[PDB]
């Protein structure tokens, strides 16, 4: 199914960091989260 | 991943990690099974 942006931006802003126990860091600031998002989009614009 | 560790790595010491002057550390688990792998490395990916 075609990923909705508005959709996948809450899902991302869920998205912990690495070693997520202690790191309390959450959201597109995390290094891969914000990699996430741009090959989730990259994949949309495919699948569409 | 790079980010993630360096980030990780800026209190620890001593020398503070910059991406400046980071490169790959690798190596290969040799492990019987992939499913022993049970929880994510410290870290890895």
């Amino acid at each position: 199914p075609d990923y909705n942006d508005v959709e996948v931006r809450e899902l991302v802003s869920k998205l912990g960091g690495p070693n997520p126990k202690t790191s309390t860091e959450r959201g597109m600031t995390v290094p891969l989260n914000i990699f996430l998002y741009q090959e989730v989009t990259r994949m949309q614009r495919v699948i569409g | 991943m790079k980010q993630e560790v360096t980030r990780n790595h800026k209190k620890k010491d001593g020398e503070a990690w910059s991406l400046d002057d980071v490169v790959y550390s690798t190596t290969v688990k040799e492990r019987e099974k992939e499913k022993d792998i049970e929880q994510p490395p410290a870290e890895g990916v």
